[PDB]
């Protein structure tokens, strides 16, 4: 057999598994349901090229990318979302387990308030830094003597 | 004999002379053409401009390849406190302007 | 006559998306000779009688130096009108949030840190221009509208900004504000020297 | 069609005419020596230059003896000349390099070794199918 | 948008600051300016030089273990947005920096009684 | 039910778009042409969602995923996760990975049930891989190319993969996989199939180029149509295959 | 290329001039008159 | 002595890093790709003599023995006992981490 006819064969192969099996698929029940779409039909669905044609052509129309958005209040959907806030990134703290952490922390807070964490506290030592203070000042003196002799 | 090599002349001529503006403070030359359909308004403003700093944009611009994007761009800050009216010129139309 | 003795802010003349020009005299570069004034090539090097020149200013008729030909002589200082320049923003000077957006809520001023370089803190109503402008800094600015009616899409389009850089010029800053700065460095020596 | 592709934004152009390159394929050739940009305009004594996700000419200096005696179409998939993205991203790679392909773009090896960048990606579609890092 | 961090010093890099080095490995190298990037072009390591975040937590001079320090991170699981969320989270961390910043206090206190 | 499709006059359309049997993800272009082609086939039954991955339009060899699970690369930025979590129900796990490689629609290839992956790919990747696709991961390679998502198209029904791909390998394949292979090509001869189509288990978008013959074996081995069936390609189509393809 | 003194040029921008950006540029004009002539008649 | 010391940090003198010598050193596959992007019979000695630590070629094994003795090979030790720095230790440096669900 030569290598253009071993590569047509190649090609008209059709491996299989060899237990014989299949898998599984998954196709949703609408599939059949739906009608398949003609552009003669007067009855067609509104497509978004449709719509594009409609509100000034390719390069004028401008898509909303929220339109879709599925979320628990569709109030939401055009919010303007914070992103930056006092050199943060709002995006690091999202957790959706965030009140129990906060509770946490303030528990953790009053008991380190009750333990005295942030509890914060003599006139011989600050007479004898004074003096040594005065004492630093005659020696930087009598180096600026010695410097300008 | 001619250039063998075409270039364009360097610097435009439009733009002559190069000689010191005659006023610090810049001149309108002309203003908008004037329609008397449309409401009083004013023209021109006064500021100084203070320096310039950078921006992020969310851009929506139809068929360009940054739309729906971010784009970093530089911009111009003018300090503009408010001017104060203080007069009126009247001006009439002559054969010599 | 109604607007005699009387202030106008800026937002009652212009308004935020417009594009407007802009007046001004450029920076000045004193006496320039014609490689920096008109952009000419460079004579190779050590050319006898200087290299930062132009070669032949005549070759030929008329027994005259042109005036097309590039001559050493001032440079900026001009008088230039610039058009079709975008306004971003509108800021208020009462507006202690003015460099704030709706994605940025750290309640700030369009000043940077230390103030802007050589000219000082913004105070009062300001303009946002997207681009360069053609003056310097401190420098008077005369905003005109546009003579005519606009025929681009940019002059159409609404600006939405996310985020105002307000760290420091003075340097590579790094911090939008000073209670920025402080929760970045921690506490200092002087902190508790204080 | 010419060889320059549409929708590219401003870029600093770091490879002029000259330039030898890396060749991040397989194809064979280990080097690619510009003699050529694609889209090039006409200035006096400027040479002729590209960034990445431009189309040059190139010889083969370094490589298999056949593809020694050809002028290869090459797309630049690496620069090491610092450029700006429109975030305001300036960078850099630690080498300049590129890929043989075809006046369609196609390409003319089957893998490529390292990264490549987001331009040269966006704009030939060969070369996004064939990459495994874009940067 | 977001703030990244210097690869080589850890302060915060802002939009269209610093450069970005792109290594053949695949690896991104993100500088905050071009001190930095010197440093790391000269091979210099940044735990050894004293002006950076690696060599300060090498030193143990940052507040490394702290409750505090949990509440950020790279979110690689993304959340359905919810606007009374955001607005939760904000308010937590306005309180988690000022506790934050207490906490510092007293360990800077505690390395130089 | 195959269809013939450009993304901008560009034959590449699964360079551009990502197509599971649960949602598909399509690149933003500068029309809603290419839009709404898939608009056209799937009619609200599946999401699609417009999206950009790395601010580049690259999505379907930026993007892997099944019906289960959507997998991004570590540049992708905090908005577009958002705008995909939002856009997708919340029966879709999205992870972003930090795998070294990536280009996450190159290196994988995966149906509802199994995963090729690219050889390199690092273990904690491959872990991630198995837990948000819910699929058993095999390293790999398809005719000796290590990027087995370009090279290779796969469905629960069947998968069609490089045409130099020699036919041991190919029952060595569809034994690991499970479903029927075929070797064939797409867009008049072109041997990137991950780049050159997507597929699910009801519809197929091909590009404009791709001659009637390889449309035929591609409804073939992934059951696309009335009457579709591997069967076909070793019994009526045969005639037609040698003849094109010889 | 068509030049930007050209005909065609012009007419197209005459179109654009009236009926897009006129519009926009009118009920700006409103709103900034309406505010400059509250100022001028407080 | 540094050669041509004018020019060094230019990106085209550029040497390999030294997380990258960590992952050499700690799996052979990396070393085996750093390798395979070089030509065999362009190296020294036809590439048969390689020090990973140092990134480096030497036309001996007397060349490669001599040169372990030295103290460039010796700062290369001590740095890889110091431990290169990386993304996770410059994340560590600031407190930051990657959740992953
Ligand atoms: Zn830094
Ligand atoms: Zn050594």
């Amino acid at each position: 057999i030569g290598t253009r006819l071993q590569e047509v064969m190649a090609r008209i192969h059709v491996a299989t598994p060899m237990d014989g099996t299949t898998r599984e698929t998954f196709i949703p029940e609408a599939v059949k349901n739906l009608k398949k779409y003609d552009k003669n039909d007067p009855n067609r669905r509104v497509l978004a090229r449709d719509i594009e044609e409609a509100n000034g052509g390719a390069g004028v129309f401008n898509v909303d990318l929220r339109k879709d958005w599925i979320l628990e209040n569709p109030e939401w959907k055009y919010d303007k979302i914070p992103e930056i806030f006092d050199g943060k990134n709002v995006y690091d703290y999202i957790d959706p387990d965030i009140d129990a952490k906060l509770q946490a922390l303030e528990e953790e807070e009053e008991r380190l308030e009750k333990e005295g964490f942030y509890d914060e506290d003599d006139e011989e030592e600050e007479e004898i830094l004074q003096k040594a203070e005065y004492i630093r000042e005659q020696h930087a003196l009598i180096r600026n003597e010695a410097k300008m002799r | 004999s001619h250039r063998k090599y075409e270039a364009p002349r360097h610097g435009s001529l439009a733009f002559l002379p190069r000689k010191r503006a005659a006023r610090h403070r810049g001149r309108v030359k002309s203003f908008p053409k004037d329609d008397p359909k449309k409401p009083v308004h004013l023209t021109a403003a006064m500021g100084y401009k203070a320096g310039m700093t950078t921006i992020v944009r969310d851009l929506d611009r139809p068929g360009a390849k940054a739309h729906k994007k971010e784009v970093v761009e530089a911009v111009t800050i003018i300090d503009c406190p408010p001017m104060v009216v203080v007069g009126l010129v009247g001006y009439i139309e002559t054969p010599r302007g | 006559r109604s607007l005699f003795e009387k202030p106008v802010t800026i937002d009652t003349i212009f308004e935020k998306d417009e594009m407007i020009d802009v007046i001004a005299v450029t920076k000045g570069h004193g006496f320039v000779g014609v490689t920096a004034r008109w952009g000419t090539k460079k004579l190779p090097r050590k050319t006898h009688k200087g290299l930062r020149k132009v070669a032949c200013i005549g070759a030929w008729h008329p027994s005259h130096v042109q005036w097309t030909v590039a001559r050493a002589g001032q440079m900026g200082y001009h008088h230039r009108t610039s058009v079709n320049h975008k306004i971003y923003r509108i800021g208020k000077g009462d507006d202690e949030a003015n460099a704030s957006t709706e994605t940025d809520l750290t309640k700030k001023k369009i000043t940077p840190m230390g103030g802007f370089v050589r000219y000082g803190e913004v105070n009062n109503d300001y303009v946002m221009i997207k681009g360069s402008v053609p003056g310097v800094k401190k420098r008077i600015m005369t905003l005109r509208k546009s003579l005519f009616t606009h025929t681009s899409r940019k002059a159409l389009e609404k600006v939405e900004l996310k985020w105002i850089d307000t760290s420091s010029e003075f340097g590579h800053g790094a911090f939008q504000t000073a209670a920025e700065k402080k929760q970045f460095m921690g506490t200092l020596k002087k902190d508790l020297q204080t | 069609k010419r060889g320059a592709p549409g929708g590219k934004l401003k870029m600093t152009l770091g490879l002029p005419v000259g330039a030898i390159m890396n060749c991040a394929d397989n194809s064979g050739a280990r080097n690619l020596y510009i003699i050529a940009v694609k889209g090039a305009g006409a200035r006096l004594n400027r040479l002729p230059a590209g960034g990445v996700g431009d189309m040059v000419m190139a010889t083969v200096k370094k490589g298999k003896p056949e593809l020694r005696k050809k002028v290869h179409p090459a797309v630049i998939v690496r620069q090491a000349k610092p450029w700006k993205r429109f975030d305001g991203v300036f960078l850099y790679f630690e080498d300049n390099a590129g890929v043989i392909v075809n006046p369609k773009g196609e390409m003319k090896g089957s893998a490529i070794t390292g990264p490549v960048g987001k331009e040269a990606a966006e704009l030939w579609p060969r070369i996004a199918s064939n990459a495994g890092v874009v940067m | 948008m977001r703030i990244e961090n210097c690869f080589f010093c850890g302060r915060p890099a802002w939009p269209s600051k610093g450069i970005t080095f792109m290594r053949n490995d695949g690896k991104a190298f993100r500088f905050c300016r071009s001190k930095c990037h010197k440093n790391f072009k000269m091979k210099r390591n940044p735990r050894k030089l004293k002006w950076t975040k690696a060599y300060r937590k090498n030193a143990g001079k940052e507040m490394v273990v702290d409750s505090t320090l949990q509440f950020a991170a790279r979110r690689n699981v993304p959340v359905r947005y919810n606007r009374e969320l955001w607005q939760k989270t904000l308010k937590a961390m306005e309180r988690i920096s000022e506790i934050r910043a207490r906490r510092e206090r007293v360990f800077y206190k505690k390395r130089m009684a | 039910m195959a269809v013939r499709a450009q993304f901008e006059n560009s034959n590449e359309v699964g360079v551009f778009a990502t197509l599971t049997n649960s949602y598909c993800l399509v690149a933003l272009g500068a029309s809603e042409n290419f839009y709404s082609v898939f608009e056209a086939e799937l009619q609200d039954v599946i999401p699609i969602c417009r999206t950009t991955i790395a601010g580049t339009r690259i999505i379907g060899r930026l993007t892997a995923g099944n019906r289960k699970g959507l997998l991004v690369p570590t540049t992708t930025t905090d908005q577009e996760l958002q705008h995909l979590r939002n856009s997708l129900p919340d029966d879709i796990r999205i992870q972003r990975i930090e795998e070294r490689l990536s280009a996450l629609g190159n290196v994988i290839v995966c149906n509802d049930h199994t995963a090729l992956i690219h050889p390199d790919l690092e273990r904690e990747t491959e872990e991630i891989i198995a837990d948000v696709l819910g699929v058993e991961v095999f390293r790999q390679t398809i005719a000796d190319h290590v990027l087995v998502g370009s090279y290779m198209a796969l469905s629960n029904q069947g998968g069609l993969v490089h045409p130099k791909t020699s036919i041991q390998d190919q029952d060595e394949l569809s034994s690991l996989l499970g479903v029927p292979l075929v070797a064939g090509s797409v867009n008049r001869g072109s041997n990137v199939i991950g780049g050159g189509m997507v597929v699910n288990d009801w519809l197929a978008v091909t590009g404009l180029d791709t001659t009637a013959p390889e449309l035929s074996v591609i409804e073939s081995v992934f059951r696309l149509g009335e009457g579709a069936g591997p069967g076909a390609i070793n019994t009526s189509m045969k005639n037609t295959i040698v003849e094109s393809f010889y | 290329a068509k030049s930007a003194r050209a005909s065609r040029i012009k007419e197209n921008h005459q179109r654009f001039k009236k009926n897009i950006a006129g519009p926009v540029e009118a009920a700006r004009l409103e709103r900034l008159s309406a505010k400059l002539m509250a100022i001028a008649q407080a | 002595g540094v050669f041509a010391k004018r020019t060094m940090t230019k990106t085209r003198r550029r040497l390999r890093d030294l997380d990258q010598i960590e992952r050499d050193l700690r799996s052979p596959r990396h070393l085996q790709q750093y390798k395979e992007t070089k030509a065999a019979e362009d190296l020294p000695g036809l590439g048969l003599y390689y020090c990973i630590e140092c990134a480096k070629w030497f036309e001996s094994e007397t060349s490669l023995v001599g040169h372990r003795k030295g103290k460039p090979h010796k700062r290369r030790l001590k740095q890889l006992k110091e431990g290169a720095y990386t993304h996770e230790e410059a994340m560590a440096a600031i407190g930051y981490r990657i959740d992953n669900g």
